């Protein structure tokens, strides 16, 4: 039923909770209440493209397969640096380290 | 606890009684049959308890 | 389109409804309160330090756990959380070879 | 087989989601007869709350008794639904106003969940939760509906709130063939109500709580071939619940339990059971049918029971749940009257016996070969004679042969024992791998 997503941004990563098919503006108020910043500058994106306001999550496609628990998906973040979108791209994870070759 | 010979909810439900059995319902005579019971312990012996 | 949503409303919180995990690459892991209070060395650190439990300055810092680790950490977490206190089916967490080895010793020093 | 004199509107009113629409499909399979009407009103239910995966195989069996040749609907459909009814078609533009109708109601939902849980209400959460379960039903979302229901058990309050839970996981558990979990949910639904609240619902009773437990725990016992438990439970049910929205239908619960417990027991625990108590009363006298079984069999009478078991076959192999099990519950009740009817006797004849089943000789010899290995009784056939004799060994001999048998395997297990301690003793363990 309840879906999670991650809010990635410059190696920043944001765990929030919200609805299978709910409006994008409310999950916009959720991060206001943490980061104190206006939600008119926060611009969330799915796989590089820009969403709407009147849209929901349910129809980009934020399902209960896809959103798991156990395996988030990435949600884009962009703020406001002057009058367009900041930031686009993140990074990912490191790399393990070398496993004991003495236990193989 | 005075006069008695007077009662009106158990009265009511005999009449249904002679009247059900006339056409085999059974499915009628028992939950009538429950009800009576409540009556039956707030009243004496009269004519409707025989009934 | 259609909908009654909320403004205030959810999991909205102020500074204390929410932690905050440094790893050792200089990634932060921001996620809820109720999640972290699955471990034991976390939720020591709400408790304590320290005479002071909630004062908007709660952060955790792991000098021995990167990125990678803890970013299965986090997902474990909410894993935990959710599949509890009702009765529906539970599908097998996906874990790496790699990453196995290192979840071990992860699990034993957060006592979980 | 089949039979065209069958009534749709009350086996399609007892049950809704997957449930309706399954056990309309499995009529017009198997009935030609009743195959346009089947159909007909299973395309009506998805009108209500569309969805895209009931909806294309409901039209994929339509196609195919219309248009082919080779069954009898083809002078009166013409290969066209435009005849005498217009069932919904499927077109180019329907299959995508069934998609884009059904995700605007899941969208309209959704949100309104999560204002509901911004309002600290437990009465609008637990509300929600109802109607998101039963709407990814039809949908295809087998696995959203079990955790709408499961998020609803910390929301209780009340006796009520915990069986109107209880009642919607089991519907979830039937579809994934979870028998075991029926049986453990249906205990739990019985502790907290106390059976029927704590006082009996007032004075009268027009929907029984009980009978709502009683009746979901058959249709999980059934389907595991678990005739002995299902018949000992469905007596203690009383017929005060007028019909079921989403549920089994008054019509059957006296043919589940009247045709379990025939072949599980005999004469003399019938009338004790089916018979003595009044709550199985008031559902055997809707059904004269299966009332004059329990009757004809305490009367020595299966030459008139025999023919009317088979009557009612075709009607009975019409449902979905009941079909696979007229193999195995009638060659169950058909061995039971034959080991009762030869008690009481000891040398029957084959001729009187073929003339009473309503055989022949020549079916008559085989039925005795499946009687005595698969029976309990102990019989003889004489082929020089056509005589069903009786012989029988000795009381002393069956008895002081098969002591006599463990009392050897009784001494060579003793002695055998002394020898593996022996070695147990000297320090001698097992080195021979």
């Amino acid at each position: 039923m309840d879906v999670f997503l991650m809010i990635r941004r410059h190696k920043t990563t944001i765990f929030t909770d919200a609805k299978e098919s709910s409006t994008v503006f409310e999950l916009k108020r959720i991060v206001e209440g943490i980061l104190k910043r206006p939600p008119d500058e926060q611009r969330l994106y799915k796989d590089d493209q820009l969403l709407d306001d009147g849209k929901t999550l349910g129809e980009c496609g934020f399902t209960s397969q896809t959103a798991r628990p156990q395996a988030p998906a990435t949600v884009g973040l962009a703020f406001r640096a002057d009058d367009t979108f900041e930031a686009l791209c993140i990074e990912p994870f490191s790399s393990p380290p070398e496993l004991p070759d003495v236990m193989k | 606890d005075d006069l008695k010979k007077g009662t009106q909810l158990l009265e009511i439900y005999a009449l249904e009684i002679q009247m059900y059995t006339a056409q085999k319902n059974n499915k009628k005579l028992k939950a009538l049959y429950e009800q009576s019971l409540h009556i039956k312990s707030a009243i004496p012996h009269p004519l409707i308890m025989g009934v | 389109m259609d909908g009654e949503e909320k403004t205030y409303g959810g999991c909205e919180g102020p500074d204390a409804m929410y932690v905050k995990l440094i790893s050792s690459d200089g990634h932060e892991f921001i996620v809820k309160r109720e999640h972290a209070l699955t471990s034991g060395t976390i939720k020591a650190m709400l408790s304590g330090p320290g005479q002071f439990a909630e004062n908007e300055t709660n952060e955790v810092n792991f000098r021995e756990i990167p990125s990678h680790v803890l970013s299965k950490v986090c997902m474990y977490f909410t894993y935990k959380v959710r599949y509890t206190n009702s009765s529906t089916e539970i599908p097998e967490f996906p874990i790496a070879p790699e990453i196995a080895l290192e979840l071990l010793m992860a699990a034993n020093f957060l006592d979980c | 087989v089949e039979n065209p004199s069958l009534d749709l509107e009350q086996y399609a009113a007892s049950y809704s989601g997957l449930m309706r629409i399954e056990r309309l499909q499995f009529i017009a399979d198997h009935c030609p007869t009743l195959r346009v009407e089947a159909l007909k009103m299973a395309l009506s239910f998805v009108q209500r709350t569309f969805n895209v995966d009931m909806y294309e195989e409901i039209h994929r069996k339509l196609s195919e008794a219309t248009r082919s040749s080779l069954r009898e609907l083809q002078n009166a459909p013409d290969a066209i639904p435009e005849s005498g009814v217009e069932p919904p078609a499927l077109d180019t533009a329907w299959v995508e106003a069934t998609r884009k109708k059904a995700l605007l109601k899941l969208e309209k939902l959704d949100t309104d969940l999560k204002n509901y849980k911004g309002n600290s209400i437990k009465e609008s959460i637990r509300r929600g939760h109802d109607d998101l379960g039963d709407h990814y039903l039809d949908c295809g979302d087998l696995s959203n509906a079990l955790k709408c229901y499961s998020r609803a058990r910390d929301y209780c309050t009340s006796a009520k709130h915990v069986i109107n839970m209880c009642l919607n996981v089991i519907k979830v558990s039937v579809y994934l063939q979870n028998w075991s979990h029926v049986l453990s949910y249906v205990s739990k639904a019985e502790s907290t109500p106390e059976i029927a609240e704590q006082r009996g619902e007032r004075d009268s009773q027009t929907q029984a709580i009980l009978t709502k437990l009683k009746c979901a725990a058959g249709l999980a016992e059934l389907a595991a071939r678990k005739y002995k438990q299902a018949a000992k439970c469905l007596l203690l049910a009383s017929f005060d619940h007028c019909d079921f929205p989403e549920l089994l239908s008054p019509s059957n619960v006296a043919i589940y339990g009247g045709l379990c417990a025939l072949a599980t027991f005999d004469r003399q625990e019938l009338q004790r059971n089916v018979i003595s108590s009044s709550s199985f009363k008031l559902f055997l006298e809707l059904e004269p049918q299966v009332r004059d079984i329990i009757f004809k069999f305490y009367e020595s009478k299966y030459a008139s029971c025999l023919k009317m078991l088979d009557e009612m076959k075709d009607n009975l192999l019409l449902d979905m749940y009941l079909a696979p099990h007229v193999r195995t519950l009638y060659t169950q009740i058909r061995n039971r009257a034959l080991i009762q009817y030869f008690s009481p006797y000891v040398s029957a004849d084959m001729h009187r016996m073929a003339a009473a089943f309503n055989t022949t000789v020549a079916a008559l010899e085989d039925e005795l070969t499946q009687l005595i290995l698969e029976g309990l009784i102990s019989a003889r056939v004489d082929s020089h004679s056509k005589i069903l004799y009786a012989r029988d060994v000795d009381q002393r001999s069956t008895t002081f042969e098969k002591s006599l048998l463990m009392g050897k395997e009784f001494q060579r297990r003793a002695k055998a024992m002394m020898l593996r301690a022996a070695v147990l003793r000297n320090q001698i363990h097992v080195k021979s791998p």
